[PDB]
């Protein structure tokens, strides 16, 4: 009911958002880091060959943690709704 | 109750340092034409008892008051529905 | 088993997983107590833990089984029966425990 | 007897009624659409009831010039209220979409403009932050009570009126833009920092970066910002609505 | 008491007003409200189709208020019935207990609001409460409590639309819409944790706490 | 055994992590308490709390095992099984005594 | 540790995490200034904070169970338990006396 | 978090001045803050408990035992002094 | 945490002022600053505990009790002066 | 600079000069205001009116004079907006209520 | 900040009061406190500002009583709505010259 529950809440929030995103756009970032590196090593420059292996990685990441992803955001949810009634003002 | 007494005397200081309702209308209005019919009704049984003094005009004529009275009433409360209706249908 | 099982935790671990591993370690720490009472030299505890529903027509428990084996000639007291089947009872949420069945290593029903 | 005088119960229940309504339509959480009608309706009915009978009840008929001239200064009286106060809302909207812009969530309006493909997701989140603090402060039981006391100061009788006054509520307009900017300076600088950052990346080996290395790392970092950002908005959330009120209660006198 | 003309007149007039009752002093609106807001936040403004939503509302309603309606009949309704207690005086009885269903959950804060704004002398207690002052503090304070809990629905629904944008524009898909990639995860959210009956079952608990 | 024991288990962790942790930390700090007891040499908590359930008409309550290892001959007193019966009920959010059982080494229930 | 296990600048879990660390926090500090008294050598203080049902508006209340250790000899006063039993209680909010349990290293119930 | 922590700064100086007084050596304040309502019928009254150290033989007067109720009554937004415990380090309760 | 601190120095810009009382060689002021409820019957009010150490002898007058009383009162918004404690270094009520 | 910050700024500013001008006078070696102002609620009538506290020193002997009591209560009620001079305290180096 | 501005502005409008307070004759030094109303979050009412000046005279240099309405005159005219009854002057003595 207290803004400090109120701005905590949303703290909470919007850290489970960054938690289910991290690994998406990390593994993302990497890839592209890598090629970009790798495109100035080998001194090749198109821009339309960083855009591919990344799409790869990332929809990897979706089989490797996605169900972890999906059981945290469902206990997120769960016990939001759960603790619905006690911060009601 | 005591507390509520506690609340009267509590009242009566608030006057002294100072120093119905559209409801209230429509329970009166209701109250005064209920009584007129039981006043008519109880006459009309009291002539038909038997009993000395009461007049058959008396109580053709209070029937008939009682019945005007109660259609007064009717009207009334057949508009307030109606106004109430439109009220009720205005946008907000 | 049982508490060390629960350690070396993959971040893959269903709710179905989490549970049965909870229950593991449960059937583990049981029979290991179970063995603490000196007449027992091993204990093996298996638990049925189901769904519950509600239609009183049809309601299922939780349901234990142990198997002691006594050490030589150590043959369990009545009291004894009686505190294994408390024990077990008491570590299942909601058993009852007319539904714990004890058993000996020669297969002899020590409770009912 | 039996007199149950009408037009005097209707000219006192009607103005009153008139611009708490007007106040309700435009009201914010008094005048989401999720309500029912009959609810807003029946509050209005109901505070009226509560209010009018101490007011002094006007006698002009409701079938003249005059009665709308009333409901004009009562539908504006409602409306300013709800407007001056809506404009908190707007302003939390704004710097919401602003971090969510620089964000790169939706790129496509800097190609686009307006070519109905856009999702300002944080204004939304904070925007509903906004009528969750709102709601916790009691800032709607405060618009009610200012309602009802804009009587003392503004009568329903017909009184005559200002100019510049409506300006204010006009120039009220830069408030929005102004402490929305209040509410994005510091994140926004960091993220813009960050920009600089990855531009001296570009000034390396030619291309090869933004567009591929910039996003996610943006993304994520505009992210965790302004998720620590967050316990900040309420006291400036404190200070728009106090801001607010005391334009609203210095300019409609 | 009145006559029996007069009676079934009232009787007539009164059940006129049902609607208003169900709405304005009743759990209704804030088991709709919170019905709204939750279809607005999955993103599907039909699904449901509305009369579906009415009707779980009014089973829901009918449920939560039981003891209430259960003690406005034992103690007004049975003793009208039975030529006991007259009915000016049933309609007072079996006002109480609504009026005190009424206080439960209405807050503070509005009651001190409506108290000043009638110039109505000081309330010590809860029992110097007239129904002027309860019911509008009722009616704001489930306004806000609907909007309180419709608020903290809608945060998930919004988060899962934030990161499926950050992950679209992690790999430079800037043209694809958010929006409808986010419609099939978030009716996945609301089947996977039983969405309906936590939900019914926090409003429940909602009123009874 | 230990309540920093169970407090790390990196991230990750499925709530239902979060409580059997806090469970089995509980039954440690008991048993560890109950071996303070001077009678007793070692001590084993098992407790059995119900996850809630809205399919019976009121919630159920929890149970506890309690088993003490005794020093040679050190027999517990009346007043002793009770103040262990007291301890282990207080320790468990709603937890009925009269639901702790206590054992003995030779498996004598004590309760 | 108490709230030196607060400060040891650890991430937070959840506010479970929170809850558990406060928990914990004032069960040492409660147990600190039990031994700080004369007679009493250590103390170990568990507290077990309740949980609200689902649709029951009738409520309970928390729970304590304080073990002391005496110097030797060092018999707690009637008017010590009394004081023990008052602190206690009054560090956990809505916390009834007679939910305190006080037990010494015996296992001798010095409370009722 | 924010909240726990307001509570232990404010036992914290609570203690402080305690033993600042003349015969008190150390002083350990415990406060039970509990659930604020904003209803119109949910509310309870918070409480502390105090233990004080006394320098050797240093036994407070009746109205120290008052001052103390007082200083800790005030600084507990609604603390009703009969909510107070004073108790030595002997387990005596001054109160 | 920004109300806490406002507190936090107030309190001590209180004491201050109180020390530079030629009597006075340290001050300790808490402030209880909490929300009121209305019609609530007897509601309550905020409070302030000040401990004040004097000079070795330096005995305050009845009148220096007054003073401290009026600012500590002024210093806090609407704080009623009855709802301020006075207390020596020994324990003794000065107010 | 928060806007709750903004206001204890102007709050101790208003606090220092007001001390400033009440040194300046002849009888008095050091002043130290303090002010509390206070805040508008939804559940009040007539908002709370603002209290001063005002601590002299005086220079060796140098007694104020009823007048110089007064001048002060004027100077210090005038500076905060709506302070009525009853809610003014002022008192000297040994506690003295010269108010 | 908005706020921060009107703050500067009543500083500045202080100090200038002050130094054409000083520049006259028998001023060695004045002092100029500027109260500005309030708004406030409900109900209509005006608060008439007021002012408090504080002069440091000259060995000697007593005020002319046309020299306090002078003074008085110009400070209510340099706020806007000043009712001069609003205004205080004292000496640097605790005197009220007004």
């Amino acid at each position: 009911m207290t803004p400090e529950s109120v701005m905590m809440m949303g703290t909470e929030a919007m850290k489970v958002a960054l938690a289910l995103a991290a690994p998406l756009l990390l593994v993302a970032l990497i890839t592209g880091l890598i090629i970009s590196i790798l495109q100035a090593a080998t001194q090749i420059n198109e821009m339309t060959l960083s855009f591919i292996p990344k799409i790869v990685a990332v929809f990897i990441a979706i089989i490797v943690a996605g169900p972890w992803m999906l059981n945290l955001l469902l206990d997120y949810v769960r016990t939001l709704f759960s603790n619905l009634p006690y911060i009601i003002g | 109750a005591i507390q509520g007494i506690e609340g009267v005397i509590s009242q009566l200081q608030a006057t002294a340092m100072a120093a119905v309702s559209f409801a209230g209308q429509l329970h009166a209005a209701l109250d005064r034409i209920s009584d007129r019919q039981a006043a008519a009704r109880v006459q009309a049984e009291k002539f038909t008892l038997g009993e000395p003094g009461i007049a058959l005009n008396d109580v053709m004529a209070d029937m008939q008051k009682a019945s005007v009275s109660m259609q007064m009433g009717i009207q009334v409360r057949n508009k307030l529905v109606a106004a109430y209706q439109e009220v009720m249908s205005m946008q907000v | 088993v049982g508490f060390e099982l629960l350690d070396q935790e993959k971040f893959g671990i269903s709710q179905f997983s989490e549970q049965v591993n909870y229950q593991r370690a449960l059937e583990g720490e049981l029979a290991r107590t179970i063995e603490t009472l000196g007449p027992v030299k091993s204990a093996r505890v298996h638990l049925a833990m189901p769904k519950p529903s509600l239609f009183v027509r049809e309601q299922k428990s939780p349901s234990a089984s142990v198997t002691v084996t006594l050490e030589p000639g150590r043959a369990l007291d009545e009291g004894q029966i009686s505190a294994v089947v408390h024990l077990v009872s008491s570590a299942v949420a909601g058993l009852p425990p007319g539904n714990v069945t004890l058993v000996d290593q020669s297969g002899h029903l020590l409770t009912q | 007897v039996t007199s149950e005088q009408w037009l005097y119960w209707l000219h006192l229940y009607f103005w009153p009624l008139l611009r708490v309504l007007a106040l309700i339509s435009t009201a914010p959480i008094l005048s989401e659409r999720a309500i029912p009608k009959r609810v807003k309706l029946g509050l209005g009915i109901m505070i009226t009831l509560v209010i009018a009978p101490s007011l002094p009840a006007n006698d002009t008929p409701l079938f003249s010039i005059a009665a709308l001239w009333l409901a004009m200064q009562q539908i504006l009286i409602g409306i300013a209220l709800g407007f001056t106060m809506q404009f908190a809302f707007a302003a939390v909207r704004t710097a919401g979409e602003f971090i969510g812009l620089q964000m790169g969530l939706s790129f496509a309006t800097f190609v686009d403009p307006g070519s109905h493909l856009n999702m300002p997701v944080l204004a939304r989140i904070m925007d509903m932050l906004a009528m969750l603090l709102f709601l916790t402060f009691n800032g709607h039981l405060w618009l009610i009570s200012l309602l009802v006391d804009t009587f003392h100061t503004l009568p329903i009788g017909s009184n005559p009126v200002n100019s510049n006054a409506f300006m204010a509520l006009a120039r009220a307009g830069g408030l929005i833009f102004l402490n929305g900017l209040m509410l994005a300076l510091p994140v926004i600088t960091l993220l813009l920092t960050l920009n600089l950052a990855l531009g001296l990346l570009n000034r390396m080996a030619p291309q090869l970066s933004i567009f591929v290395i910039g996003f996610p790392l943006t993304l994520t970092v505009g992210i965790m910002l302004m998720a620590a950002l967050m316990p900040l908005i309420a006291p400036f959330c404190e200070h728009l609505f106090s801001e607010i009120f005391n334009l609203l209660a210095d300019i409609v006198s | 008491s009145w006559s029996l003309s007069v009676q079934t007149l009232v009787f007539i007039t009164s059940l006129t007003f049902l609607p208003a009752i169900l709405l304005m002093m009743t759990s209704f609106t804030r088991i709709i409200i919170v019905f709204g807001l939750l279809r607005n936040a999955l993103g599907t403004p039909s699904a449901p189709p509305n009369q579906v939503l009415l009707g779980l509302a009014l089973f829901l309603t009918f449920f939560i208020m039981s003891p209430v309606i259960d003690k406005i009949y034992v103690d007004a309704y049975q003793p009208f019935s039975e030529q006991k207690i007259s009915m000016q005086e049933a309609l007072d009885k079996g006002a109480q207990p609504l009026r005190a269903f009424m206080l439960r959950q209405t807050r503070e804060a509005d009651l001190a609001l409506f108290a000043r704004l009638a110039n109505s002398g000081p309330l010590q207690g809860p029992e110097a409460v007239p129904m002027r002052i309860l019911l509008p503090a009722y009616v704001t304070s489930e306004l806000k409590t609907a909007f309180q809990i419709g608020f903290t629905i809608f945060i998930p629904f919004l988060i899962i639309d934030l990161v499926i944008a950050s992950v679209l524009m992690a790999l430079g898909m800037m043209m694809v819409p958010p929006a409808t990639i986010a419609l099939p995860f978030k009716l996945m959210l609301f089947v996977l944790v039983d969405g309906w009956q936590l939900l019914m079952g926090s409003l429940a608990q909602s009123f009874y706490s």
